[PDB]
Order: structure tokens, then C-alpha cells, then sequence
């Protein structure tokens, strides 16, 4: 009777932000990125991509509660490299890699058919 | 008046009609009446079997065939 | 002008039963009868 | 401090499933692509059924349930239609949905098998899997019963419901030989060799490898019949790219606003 | 009561195979052979043809009219 | 329904699988639980201790 609908897992509600930045106070150059209406799909790749970057001292996400559709990403870089640009670069290079992977898969398919 | 001209077997009262005929045959001590009732009951049973065979000709019968061969 | 049509029990023959009337079929004569599906917008979500 | 250069190689291309291999990529990307294959894949399906007369033996909702699971081919229609939620009209417009109809009534003596073939669609290309192998049995009717209804189809993805789950079963597997020791076998001799195992029949598992990253992810995407396998992969990659682009745009706006 | 449309675990369509399964079992084939003749590799989809009970027949025996 | 074929049972809105053997009172299935007691006409010699008798020959 109280079962939530199925659209509340991906669709944004009026007033809720897709992404919010919040600076941390325990250590310098550390911000927690809170994402709304997402799951491990959109946080694990970003975590790994940040791990690739050497200037990122810390990187990892979590799920405050499985029923709640929300994930917090904590990033901490060197003092001469803000975490915002780190997040931007991770997303940019990940997008480039996915586009290149798509192109290679497409050419491989078109060559496989009668070739 | 409706049941006067309307024939009895149609359609869902086949079992009820058979039970009524059997009860009438049991109650009737006569020979001719008992024979007529028995013949009517046999005819009704044969008609019901034929109707079931026509309806159960496919699926309902093939399933029984597969079950018996499988056992 | 809806006379509250019904469906007989064993005959499955439509019958027009109004208020203050016995509940019996037009033929044979039984005492069981059901109603017909509503005419409303029965719309389901195939979920 | 950038991405990598993954490579692709198809080992088996058929009209039912594809077995490709992805090399030089991180495990997170592979698992994410898998979860997208299962969940976030646009596809058409039945989601709004209006039942007018159902004299069958099953429940009234049972018919809608079964109709919801009937796949619909959307090779070139899913990319064109828009989500009904984001539509800018009223009633299921054909520009954002596909109408169906079913009107069967068992008149003869033998029992009917109302199959998916009875779903007469208004659009030509949006039809159940009966083009080119029996059809999906919906219900069985007997002399005297009937089933009249009309339903509409819309675009959705598996994350909302299983009806929008094109992939039947994705066989994701990497590092066939237990080289990275991600799983410790108490008795390696007792386990069989993986299908992709290059190791001979003598040795049980490959030796340990300290400096070794997971690569060569194997895939066996199996299409249910609605979308072609390679089409499923392409749609998943495009959708994941779109999600990243939207996240990036939102992040840029948030940073600029601060 | 009736054969499902898809396998609960996997998701492959299995609804369009009950009649074919019965036909193959009737002709000469056995169960262990018919299942892989239809194209069911995973053991999760094979329960749908072995565990399923066909109760719709008994339901159809109670025909409403005629 | 004494020795009646499954055809009639199906036609009478009943199933041949019903075990039967249950009364119908006011449209409710009533069943009689089999009660157990001590067998009659048999001599029992108990040894009740919480009394004045050492042995008791109940029958
Ligand atoms: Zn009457
Ligand atoms: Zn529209
Ligand atoms: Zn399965």
C-alpha cells in the first residue's frame, strides 16, 4: 500500500537538484559531491576514473541507504588542483573513452557482417 | 411454457437432467418406463461424451495422450 | 431506462429483474443469478 | 591522468546473441556497461491496457500482466518516440506511443489459443515477435467466452520495470584463469575450466600475478527478440554517454552558480 | 495455472514454447533432449517447462455456457 | 455424487479432486474431528499413588 512508484528512482522531483557541491572542513581541498536519483552505475566509473588520476589523494562513493536514491562522492586532491576540475576531467575523459569504444565496436560489427 | 417446446439437454443441465432421469427410473417400478428412462439416460450420456470429444478434440486430448505416454 | 439486467445461473441467459420481484430465470426457473460487468472505464496498467 | 584506449573484437555475431571481448579497460566500466545492458536500455512495451470485455477464466489483471511481458520489436522506433512522461499533449499520441487491439471470441467447438499474433498493431514496424517458432500464448478461450481490449505501448527502461529488460541474460566474465586471486579455491582441482580458459588440462589455475589489472572482459549479450544484440550494445553506450553529458552539464551549472 | 511469458530468473521468452515442448515430448523426444532442442541452455529457464503445472485445462472444463 | 464420473462433477461446478467427507451447514464446510478415548470392555490396572489405594482396577 505504501510501495513507492517506479519513476522515483531516476526522475527528479520539483525542487531537488541533480548535483550539489559541499566543501569539507576536516581537511583542505576536499568536497563531497551529492548526486540525486542515481545508483552505482554513475558513481563507480567516476570513482575508478578519479583513481586513475595521480593528483587525486582520495576518491570513493557510497549509498546512504539503498531505498533512498542518492550517492555521495568524496574527492580530495593536492592543494594545487581543486576537486571540481578533477571531477570535470574525469567525466570528460570517461565520455571520450566511451565514444571511442562505441566507434570501435561499431566498425568491428560492420566488418564482421560479411568480412 | 418455455420448457414445453424448448428441448431439455440445452445446455448446462445435462448432469441435472441425467440425475432427474435416473431418479425417475429408480422411482418407477414399471418395466417399459424404466427401459425408456434408461435409454434416455444412455442417449444423454452419449451426447455429452460426443460434445466433450468435439470440444476436447485438441489440446485437452493431446495433453492426456502425452501424459499417458510419459507415465 | 435501465431495468437492471442479470445473467442466469445455469442457463447463462439474460434476464430483466426489477425491484420488488422474485429472483428467478425467465425459463426453467432457478434461484441463482449473477450480474454483468460494469460499463465504466476499467483501465489497468500492465505493471 | 586521462582515459584509456579500449579495443573490441567480436567472436560470434548472430541474430540472437553476440559474444564480444573488451580489452584494456577498468573493471568498473565493464560492470557499469553490464548494468546498463540490463537496466537502462530504451525499448517499447505494453504499459496501458483498457479491457472492455474479458469473459476468460483468468483474472482481469492477469491479461494486462501477460500483455506487459510480450516483447515488441523496436529496431528503429524506440529512438524516435519520446517518453510519455515528457510528452506535450494529452492522451497517448501516436507520436509518443503505439496502439494495439485484440478482439477474439471462441465461436467454434474447439478451444482457442489467443496468441500474440492477435495483437493487431496500427504501426507496421511495431509488432510482436512473429515476423520470422510458435507465438507467445496469452490465454485459452472456450466456446462462449471472449476477450476484447485495446492497449498502448510506450518507451521505458528496465530500471522502471522488467518489461523493458531487453537482454535475456548477460554472461559477464573476466580473467578466466584465477590469476588475480579474486576468488580463492579451497581445492582448485575440483573445479572445471572456464569456456575462455587458455590454460592446459594439466594445471588447475594460472600462477599468481601481483602486478596485474583486470582486462579482457568477455560478454555474451543475449537478446530476448525485441532489440538486436549489437543494437542493445550501441543503445547502452549512447545512453551512458548521455547520462555522463547531463551530469557534466549539471555540474558546470552548479559550479558557475556558486 | 498457465505457462508464464518469461523466465523469472533469466528473462528469456518461454511462453511461446509450451506447445512445442508438448509436441516434442509426444513425438519421440524425452525431456532432457527436448529442452536443449528448443534452445534452453541455462538451467534457470528449464524449470519453466519441467516445474510448470497446466491447470488452465481444469479451469476450461467449467465452461460457462454450452 | 456417489460414484459419479468427472464429467458430471465438472458440469455441476465441482471438481473430482475434492476429498469430500465434510458436512455443509448454513453454507459452511463442517468436519468432525475424530475423538479418542479409553477402549471399553478392557480391564486396566493402574497404580495411582496420590490416593489411599495402591492399585485400581478400572474397567
Ligand atoms: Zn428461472
Ligand atoms: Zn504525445
Ligand atoms: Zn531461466
Amino acid at each position: 500500500m505504501n510501495a513507492p512508484p517506479a519513476f522515483e528512482s531516476f526522475l527528479l522531483f520539483e525542487g531537488e537538484k541533480k548535483i550539489t557541491i559541499n566543501k569539507d572542513t576536516k581537511v583542505p581541498n576536499a568536497c563531497l559531491f551529492t548526486i540525486n536519483k542515481e545508483d552505482h552505475t554513475l558513481g563507480n566509473i567516476i570513482k575508478s576514473q578519479l583513481l586513475k588520476d595521480p593528483q587525486v589523494l582520495f576518491a570513493g562513493y557510497k549509498v546512504p541507504h539503498p531505498l533512498e536514491h542518492k550517492i555521495i562522492i568524496r574527492v580530495q586532491t593536492t592543494p594545487d588542483y581543486s576537486p571540481q576540475e578533477a571531477f570535470t576531467n574525469a567525466i570528460t575523459d570517461l565520455i571520450s573513452e566511451l565514444s571511442l569504444l562505441e566507434e570501435r565496436f561499431r566498425v568491428a560489427i560492420k566488418d564482421k557482417q560479411e568480412g | 411454457e418455455k420448457e414445453r417446446f424448448r428441448k431439455a439437454p440445452p445446455n448446462y443441465a445435462m448432469k441435472k437432467t441425467q440425475l432427474l432421469k435416473e431418479k425417475a427410473m429408480a422411482e418407477d417400478l414399471g418395466d417399459q418406463d424404466k427401459a425408456k428412462q434408461i435409454q434416455d439416460q444412455l442417449n444423454e450420456l452419449e451426447e455429452r461424451a460426443e460434445a466433450l470429444d468435439r470440444q476436447r478434440t485438441k489440446n485437452i486430448s493431446a495433453i492426456s495422450y502425452i501424459n499417458q505416454r510419459n507415465r | 431506462q435501465q431495468p437492471m439486467i442479470y445473467i442466469c445461473g445455469e442457463c447463462h441467459t439474460e434476464n430483466e429483474i426489477k425491484s420488488r420481484d422474485p429472483i428467478r430465470c425467465r425459463e426453467c426457473g432457478y434461484r441463482i443469478m449473477y450480474k454483468k460487468r460494469t460499463k465504466r472505464l476499467v483501465v489497468f496498467d500492465a505493471r | 591522468p586521462y582515459a584509456n584506449q579500449p579495443t573490441v573484437r567480436i567472436t560470434e555475431l548472430t541474430d540472437e546473441n553476440v559474444k564480444f571481448i573488451i580489452e584494456n579497460t577498468d573493471l568498473a566500466v565493464a560492470n557499469s556497461i553490464r548494468r546498463v545492458f540490463i537496466a537502462e536500455v530504451p525499448i517499447i512495451a505494453i504499459d496501458w491496457v483498457q479491457i472492455d470485455a474479458n469473459s476468460s477464466v483468468l483474472h482481469d489483471e492477469f491479461i494486462a500482466h501477460r500483455l506487459g511481458l510480450i516483447p515488441l520489436t523496436s529496431d528503429d522506433i524506440v529512438d524516435k518516440l519520446q517518453y510519455s512522461r515528457d510528452c506535450t499533449c494529452e492522451e497517448f499520441c501516436p507520436e509518443c506511443s503505439v496502439e494495439f487491439t485484440l478482439d477474439v471470441r471462441c465461436n467454434e467447438d474447439q478451444t482457442r489459443h489467443v496468441t500474440s499474433r492477435d495483437l493487431i498493431s496500427n504501426s507496421p514496424r511495431v509488432i510482436p515477435v512473429t515476423s520470422r517458432q510458435d507465438d507467445i500464448l496469452i490465454v485459452k478461450l472456450r466456446k462462449g467466452q471472449e476477450l476484447r481490449l485495446r492497449a498502448y505501448a510506450k518507451k521505458g527502461f528496465g530500471k522502471e520495470h522488467a518489461k523493458w529488460n531487453p537482454t535475456a541474460g548477460v554472461a559477464f566474465e573476466y580473467d578466466p584463469d584465477n590469476a588475480l586471486r579474486h576468488t580463492v579455491y579451497p581445492k582448485p582441482e575440483e573445479w572445471p575450466k572456464s569456456e575462455y580458459s587458455e590454460l592446459d588440462e594439466d594445471e588447475s589455475q594460472a600462477p599468481y600475478d601481483p602486478n596485474g589489472k583486470p582486462e579482457r572482459f568477455y560478454y555474451n549479450v543475449e537478446s530476448c527478440g525485441s532489440l538486436r544484440p549489437e543494437t542493445i550494445v550501441l543503445s547502452a553506450l549512447s545512453g551512458l554517454k548521455k547520462k555522463l553529458s547531463d551530469l557534466q552539464t549539471q555540474l558546470s551549472h552548479e559550479i558557475q552558480s556558486d | 495455472m498457465i505457462i508464464p511469458v518469461r523466465c523469472f530468473t533469466c528473462g528469456k521468452i518461454v511462453g511461446n514454447k509450451w506447445e512445442a515442448y508438448l509436441g516434442l515430448l509426444q513425438a519421440e523426444y524425452t525431456e532432457g533432449d527436448a529442452l536443449d532442442a528448443l534452445g534452453l541452455k541455462r538451467y534457470c529457464c528449464r524449470r519453466m517447462l519441467l516445474a510448470h503445472v497446466d491447470l488452465i485445462e481444469k479451469l476450461l472444463n467449467y465452461a460457462p455456457l454450452e | 455424487l456417489n460414484g459419479l464420473t468427472d464429467r458430471d462433477l465438472c458440469e455441476l461446478n465441482e471438481c473430482p479432486l475434492d476429498p469430500g467427507g465434510y458436512f455443509i451447514i448454513n453454507g459452511s464446510e463442517k468436519v468432525l474431528i475424530a475423538q479418542e478415548k479409553m477402549a471399553t470392555n478392557t480391564v486396566y490396572v493402574f497404580a495411582k499413588k496420590d490416593s489411599k489405594y495402591a492399585y485400581t482396577g478400572e474397567c
